[PDB]
DNA sequence: GCCTATCGATGTATATATCTGACACGTGCCTGGAGACTAGGGAGTAATCCCCTTGGCGGTTAAAACGCGGGGGACAGCGCGTACGTGCGTTTAAGCGGTGCTAGAGCTGTCTACGACCAATTGAGCGGCCTCGGCACCGGGATTCTGAT
DNA sequence: ATCAGAATCCCGGTGCCGAGGCCGCTCAATTGGTCGTAGACAGCTCTAGCACCGCTTAAACGCACGTACGCGCTGTCCCCCGCGTTTTAACCGCCAAGGGGATTACTCCCTAGTCTCCAGGCACGTGTCAGATATATACATCGATAGGC
């Protein structure tokens, strides 16, 4: 009956439209429009919980933490390119050394 | 009651740690002082937004959430925090 | 000899022309009363080469008779040059002298044919004759030729006076009308030509006893019978053919699997014309157009050319009709025809050229972009230069070119309009013409032009044979409802043939089965091929105007083909289901994506009933009309206001006008009782038409009436320096002062005309001077001149019509261009000769 | 006492679609609790400012395809538009 | 007599702070920090700890990143040995030194 | 013949008053115009962001202050919320 | 007078403001003291660029303010040019200004 | 031999002066050779992403015709807004 | 014969353009550009002048602010001279990629 | 190796020169700002629980504090010799100037499908809590690195 | 050079409280009805961007070596690091005030929405004079001059 299920979602279509409303965007929403915005934010989320789940795996991790979520971005250049002024709490640093700096 | 100093807390050593995640091999002890002085003016305009934002907000506490919309007007974003 | 051998003319000297069955009887009748000694007249009718019928009988006196000359000619003007040219082209054996131009030239001319008195045959005017008769009559004449003879309707005529005062042997009067209404011209004529036996009294008995043969048939017969020696007439197309008959010709094409892939790619991605029966319009017009670039070319297709961008035979292969047409045209280079290609999509042009320079043939290119002066290159370039062939589109060819030189004519894609293409077609095929003219129309067997042609084709014939038998069985023009149900039809045609073979369709074709014989280079007029009939029970089927290669147009897309079609559709929106239908797809797993939105694309909504489209065409009707009509209003409103500030204006600068208002509403009443031609007898020819005197434009040569000088000027009022403009400062320096007066103070309005009198410095000693000043120019900062306003001509000549009579003055023009070779004069002469000198007004023209 | 609603159920839903073994911890889930909730202010911003830039009323599809093309970095862009229009197309087929 | 040679333990360092994630500053000084500067705007402020966990976060990445656009212009210069006229430079070209 | 409107004649009637005889070309006009729209925008959207931040209905001359007081350089906040205060103060006594 | 902006002084348009705010769906609604303050401060920034374009056309000798004065204008204010770091100004060019590395001996 | 010719890529129309003379602007005194092919890369990656944007705008709008309008939204977004040929 | 020393016509040059307002590429060439880049993305789109005339404007604002800072990275680097490393290094800085 | 001049060359800010469209101003009109009238729920209204931060203790430790010693980089010097500055001429084509053309932007009108508002209602998920083991963490296993061989 | 000998992982086994899962009640997501406007969608009208030719003259192409910069290699020498060695108070565990945030519930004014209207702003309108272009400096630095000391 929920008009998630409607629509396949794993995301809340009336608690979206309900953002969507409270937000002031506009004076008029269609119906559809949260479904594709949920659907979008949905579809990213999870290919970024992929990565992140490779991550973890590759870390013998069970779970995943913050730390493979600061790595996952910048693998990704467009998460990289879209995050790029975002800071992750105890995310850390890339590995990374300059030829310059190394030793002879 | 009043604090004073502790900038030089962040200490040689603390500023010595942070180059070398930074990948730093050899460090001038001219940086020292110029870290310190670049770092408070940083410090200085987060905390004047989120001071602002505490006001607009009628508190007395500072909260998580206007270092968030600090960062967030600066054009930064810091994820873990608030929400 | 077999018709005194068309070899014997030949030998003697007869080049550049076959004497058809027609050509070659006249001259042989021409050379039998020449055995009989009866002088004769060719009354065939204009535009069976009487001159060249005439020019073969000098060939046939010279070479077989060795009657060495000299000949006369006297022919109209018009007709002079044609003579010279057929003579020198085709008897180039006989030298013809050309006796024509002004005062000054003939004063030349007679002092040079006496010097050089070797010609064997002469060229005249009949005004020049008439003026001349004196010298004429100096050289000793062995045989006369007039052509247009009707000139000597009238024995009282002095041209036939003094034509009989020529000394004369044999008599050869040509004459397209040998009865102008009237025996007395046949006789006159007949009289002239052989005087022993028919005398110049005879006239009398001549009306009198065949006046009524149109109820006498016995006369009818005794006529023809005295007639047949000395009068030679024939009707066309039967024997006297005159225009080679036109063959028309479809030709039918295979396609390629390249054009096939974007056939099949473009009719899928829009399916939802299909299904939005009101966005049909739009998009299957849209389609329809990428269509027709399909099957012209798939490089009409961004990136469809394979990079790189190498010239290469990749390009026929691309193109079924490119394939045939590169086949086709090393036939026709073969064979020495000459082709004109026409197209609407000028893109494709391009591409041609491309092709032509690939394969190096001679082209020439003449589209809506080349300007006047190089479309005459391009033609004079064909007409001297060996260009096989000539690139045109469609819509730009058919205004008043003439390309009768070549012979074979293909349409690559028809127009919306069969006017045009008609129009076109009376460039080449054209009086003229002595090639028979082969005419092709470009279809793809089985394809969308096919289908477009049906229906087009039946509109376009019913169209082309309404226009010459005047009975118009328009096809209705149906609603864009019905043409989008039209298109559907058109689109759901042929899908099992087109689809079922994907690879390429094109056929080798024997093109000479289809194309009927060729000699020398030119096409066998055959009427088009009725497949032949074997007789045993007649069966009825329609080898008419319609049907090539026995293919019968007009006939819908089959219903397995419709089926195909809707079927495809859902087959299509199965892909898509399938696609959506199917689980959540990642990046790094690189699924195949959808392309954007469905209604991201517009979808036009259900029709409102039929009832409510009435009533919504009255709104649309009622609320246009509604506003048309008090916005109009309005707008005069403003209209009127602005003639205040006019008026104003003028009112506020104290300025007098001398322009004379538009008088453009005036019945012209010379005496109200049918306009029938005022008979002009033959006298002086030189009293109603144009007086050309070298001179002083601003005194005209009036004995003691007003005389009204009349000069073209722009809207500046500013005085020009140099040339006749500083003749008429000369004459006054007045016309200077109002001309600066009349432009700073806003006096000078298109077609209006200044008038002031000219007597300030050097009047007349008896009558007035006026000078008419028209405002025919207005010129910008962008310094661009039209064309002496030639709408303010007109308007000029009436107004100088209605002052000049009214007034009782005459008029003086000067000729203008008359120092610039090539200058259009015949515009301003006409309007000056219809307005004045036809309506008995003196008209004076100065040089 | 207090109420208090949040993504974490779908992102923990989606967790198992990605890795239905793998788990995760609080601080994570916070994280990217924050990042969709980030983004889908970037995307009606856009789509706000677009429509007043065309000074629309209504905000649809249009503006969701659009917005997100601009946002999601060119071709990042175009895997969620497919998913997004078929998940619209779900719905809108289904009722 | 054995020791590593200049530079080369500092590449272990490097190595080790980049491979560990947590915070190289000290806290409790950190802390007083914010609520010194804090001072020159309001007296008496209350701070949440989050807010001040949040604000060494950010400082932390800040400067690394500047810490990392210095080295890089060091080597640029050819040196390795970072000095103010690095971040100088670093800071005027991002136009915070606008 | 569809009418707009810009910022023009107060720009052009503000421009004679701290410089009389002097004048303005129609470029810096539309950048003087562009600017104010601009301005406007940044301080309506953090005005809207702030609203929102403290679930108000409500716009107030506060939140035009608070975000000013972002917005505006450290001395030049100063000077605009002195007007700003001055103009409220001024007409909230009609 | 009826308009709200004689009666704060102003020139700019607070009609024009609440409108504008109200239709910029910013909040649900918008306070009538909201638009004076943002027409006074507009206003004021209005005044205080104008005055540095006035005096660099006037310093420029000339009577009419063109782009090329407000560039030098804003770069000059320091806080101008901060405020507008990253905005470009048609018709502006740039502050003359050589490297003393690259002046001459 | 007028028919049609090869012709360079309009990129290399910013000519070496072009770029000479704003880097001149720019207060530079002395440039390498590599520097023409260089800063050309870097424009056009520059423009490739504007124009795609704002073709972007355009093609929402439905319309054929690109505008300045179009521009100013991209290049505010971009964060480089331009006064002076709108609002 | 006369001729400038090395860098007396280049501080000219600096000085005479720094002190002008005018565009210094050629409207026709970036207008190609412009176009034939249009290509890329679109069969078929139209252009107003302005829209071309804005984005020259800024793609001059663009580069010559780019000039400034690499002049900087050079002087920093002890030269005169500048060179592509400079170029890269500060939009690196700038967080260009 | 200067250093004080020096012509005069090429160029630059200045004089007064003239020329014009872009700068001004208003006209005629409107359209949307104001001046009304009006309701009700949003922001302020205040009281309150009970929590979060600040206050607060000392321990135990890692950590920072302070120095020597040094060899390599930081630092400058130098000659190499290319390549980038300059001014020459050659040639292309960018500019200022037109023309013709119609695509497509632009407004208007009518009304309907799409969504707005209102409502009943069920159940998704909600706060508060409990259970189990991935992880931290510790001691202490092995491995592999540097500069000393 | 190869190896010793600093110092890096790998590993087993432990034991903590966080992650995942449980239910709960509320309030709102989905189910159910009416209106209405927007947009859309279709129409008609007209504009400006576009395709084309055209001359012109300035620009860039293309010329060359001279020049001086940036180059690679030179040497200098003392500073950040390596490690020791000293000494810190941070971190960490424990308790515990109460300032304050967030919770509760409530009132009245403010702004929104109401209708009628008129006057400030504009688009069209027309003109004019400051700035643009003349033109030829007067007058400054640079080039080599070019000396003398």
């Amino acid at each position: 009956k929920t008009r998630s299920s409607r629509a396949g979602l794993q995301f809340p279509v009336g608690r979206v439209h309900r953002l969507l409303r409270k937000g002031n965007y506009a004076e008029r929403v269609g119906a559809g429009a949260p479904v594709y915005l949920a659907a979008v934010l949905e579809y990213l989320t999870a290919e970024i919980l992929e990565l992140a789940g490779n991550a973890a795996r590759d870390n013998k991790k069970t779970r995943i933490i913050p730390r493979h979520l600061q790595l996952a971005v910048r693998n990704d250049e467009e998460l990289n390119k879209l995050l790029g002024r975002v800071t992750i709490a105890q995310g850390g640093v890339l590995p990374n050394i300059q030829s310059v700096l190394l030793p002879k | 009651k009043v604090l004073r100093d502790n900038i030089q807390g962040i200490t040689k050593p603390a500023i010595r740690r942070l180059a070398r995640r930074g990948g730093v091999k050899r460090i001038s002890g001219l940086i020292y002082e110029e870290t310190r002085g670049v770092l408070k003016v940083f410090l200085e305009n987060v905390i004047r937004d989120a001071v602002t934002y505490t006001e607009h907000a009628k508190r007395k506490t500072v909260t998580a959430m206007d270092v968030v919309y600090a960062l967030k007007r600066q054009g930064r974003t810091l994820y873990g925090f608030g929400g | 000899a077999a018709r005194v051998q068309e070899q014997d003319l030949r030998q003697w000297g007869l080049t550049g022309i076959h004497l058809r069955s027609y050509q070659l009887e006249g001259v042989n009748w021409l050379a039998q009363r020449f055995h009989c000694q009866n002088g004769c007249i060719l009354g065939d009718e204009m535009g069976l080469g009487k001159t060249c019928q005439t020019i073969a009988l000098f060939i046939y006196l010279a070479g077989r008779l060795n009657d060495e000359g000299p000949f006369l000619i006297l022919c109209p003007l018009s007709v002079l040059s044609n003579w010279k040219e057929e003579m020198q082209r085709f008897a180039p054996g006989l030298s013809c002298v050309t006796y024509a131009g002004d005062k000054e030239e003939r004063a030349c001319l007679q002092q040079d044919l006496k010097q050089e008195s070797r010609f064997h045959v002469l060229l005249t005017t009949y005004e020049i004759c008439l003026k001349d008769a004196s010298f004429l009559k100096s050289f000793p004449w062995s045989v006369l030729v007039v052509d247009e003879a009707h000139r000597l309707k009238n024995q009282s005529s002095l041209l036939h006076k003094t034509l009989s005062e020529f000394s004369v042997v044999f008599s050869l009067l040509l004459t397209g009308t040998p009865i102008q209404n009237s025996l007395q011209e046949l006789y006159s004529l007949l009289s002239f030509v052989e005087p022993d036996l028919f005398s110049k009294e005879e006239v009398g008995d001549f009306i009198q006893r065949y006046q009524d043969i149109e109820k006498e048939s016995e006369s009818a017969s005794e006529l023809h019978k005295l007639l047949q020696p000395f009068l030679l007439r024939r009707v066309k197309a039967e024997v006297a053919t005159e225009l080679p008959k036109k063959t028309e010709v479809v030709i039918y094409h295979g396609m390629s699997a390249l054009q096939k892939k974007y056939y099949k790619a473009i009719l899928m991605k829009d399916l939802d014309a299909f299904e939005n029966e009101t966005a049909k319009k739009v998009k299957l017009q849209n389609i329809l157009s990428q269509l027709r670039k399909c099957v012209d070319h798939p490089y009409l297709f961004d990136g469809v050319e394979p990079e790189p961008f190498e010239v290469g035979d990749h390009l026929t292969e691309a193109s079924g009709k490119l394939h045939l047409l590169d086949k086709l045209l090393a036939f026709l280079y073969s064979g020495g025809h000459r082709v004109l290609l026409f197209s609407q999509m000028t893109q494709m042009l391009d591409i041609l050229q491309d092709y032509m320079d690939y394969r190096g043939y001679s082209y020439e290119r003449v589209d809506g972009s080349v300007r006047g002066e190089e479309r005459h290159l391009a033609i004079k370039n064909f007409g001297q230069q060996p260009i096989f062939v000539f690139l045109l589109s469609t819509r730009a060819g058919g205004v008043g070119m003439n390309l009768t030189a070549a012979d074979t004519v293909i349409f690559v894609d028809s127009d919306f309009n069969p006017q045009n293409d008609l129009q076109a077609a009376a460039r080449a095929h054209r009086i003229g013409q002595n090639k028979s003219v082969k005419v092709i129309r470009l279809i793809g067997r089985d394809t969308v032009e096919e289908i477009v042609y049906r229906k087009a084709a039946s509109k376009l014939q019913l169209t082309n044979m309404i226009i010459e038998g005047g009975h118009f069985t328009l096809g209705a023009q149906k609603p864009a409802a019905d043409a989008d149900l039209q298109l559907s039809e058109i689109l759901k045609f042929g899908l099992d043939k087109l689809l079922a073979s994907e690879g390429s369709t094109m056929d080798e074709i024997d093109l000479e089965s289809i194309l009927g014989e060729t000699k020398d280079g030119q096409w066998v007029s055959d009427a088009l091929p009725a497949a032949e009939g074997g007789s045993r029970d007649q069966e009825e089927g329609k080898n008419h105007m319609y049907l090539f290669e026995g293919k019968d147009y007009s006939k819908e897309p089959s219903k397995e083909d419709r089926k195909s079609f809707e079927q495809l559709v859902n087959l299509q929106k199965t892909l898509l289901e399938k696609a959506s239908q199917e689980g959540r797809s990642l990046r790094n797993k690189g699924s195949v994506l959808i392309p954007g939105l469905v209604e991201g694309s517009t979808k036009r909504k259900r029709v409102l009933s039929p009832e409510e489209l009435e009533d919504r065409q009255k709104k649309r009707q009622e609320a246009a009309a509604k506003r048309r009509r008090l916005i109009e209003e309005k707008k005069r409103q403003k209209e009127e206001a602005e003639h205040k500030k006019k008026m104003a204006w003028w009112e506020s600068n104290n300025y007098q006008s001398f322009c004379l208002p538009s008088e453009e509403s005036e019945p012209e009443d010379l005496e109200n009782g049918e306009e029938s031609s005022a008979e002009l007898d033959y006298q002086d020819p030189d009293a109603t038409s144009l007086k050309y005197v070298s001179g002083d434009v601003t005194h005209p040569q009036a004995g003691a009436e007003d005389a009204l000088i009349v000069h073209c000027v722009d809207d500046s009022g500013h005085w020009g320096r140099g040339g006749l403009f500083t003749a008429l400062e000369k004459r006054s320096a007045e016309p200077r002062k109002i001309y600066e007066l009349a432009g700073k103070m806003k006096d000078l309005s298109l077609g209006g005309v200044l008038l002031f009198p000219v007597d300030d410095k050097e009047s007349r000693n008896k009558g007035q001077d006026l000078l008419a000043l028209i405002v025919a120019q207005h010129r910008d900062r962008s310094n661009v001149l039209s064309g002496i306003k030639m709408a303010a001509l007109e308007e000029g000549l009436k107004k100088i019509f209605l002052a000049a009579k009214k007034k009782k003055a005459s008029v003086h023009l000067p000729r203008i261009g008359h120092a610039t070779k090539g200058f259009n004069w015949y515009g301003t002469e006409r309007l000056i000769r219809k307005h004045l000198a036809a309506r008995g007004i003196p008209t004076y023209i100065y040089y | 006492k207090t109420r208090k609603e949040s993504y974490a159920i779908y992102v923990y839903k989606v967790l198992k679609q990605v890795h239905p073994d793998t788990g995760i911890s609080s601080k994570a889930m916070s994280i990217m609790n924050s990042f969709v909730n980030d983004v889908f202010e970037r995307i009606a911003g856009e789509a706000s400012r677009l429509a007043h830039y065309n000074k629309r009323s209504t905000i649809t599809s249009r503006e969701i395809q659009t917005a997100v093309r601009l946002l999601l970095p060119g071709e990042l862009a175009k895997h969620a538009v497919s998913e997004g229009t078929k998940a619209v197309t779900k719905y809108t087929s289904a009722k | 007599p054995h020791r590593y040679r200049p530079g080369t333990v500092a590449l272990r360092e490097i190595r080790r702070y980049q491979k560990s994630t947590e915070l190289l500053i000290r806290k409790l000084p950190f802390q007083r920090l914010v609520r010194e500067i804090a001072q020159d705007f309001k007296t008496d402020l209350r701070f949440q700890s989050s807010a001040v966990m949040a604000l060494q976060e950010a400082s932390e990445a800040y400067l690394v990143a500047l810490f990392e656009d210095t080295n890089l212009a060091a080597i640029h210069a050819k040196r390795v040995t970072i000095m103010p006229k690095d971040i100088q430079l670093a800071r005027r070209i991002r136009g915070e030194r606008a």
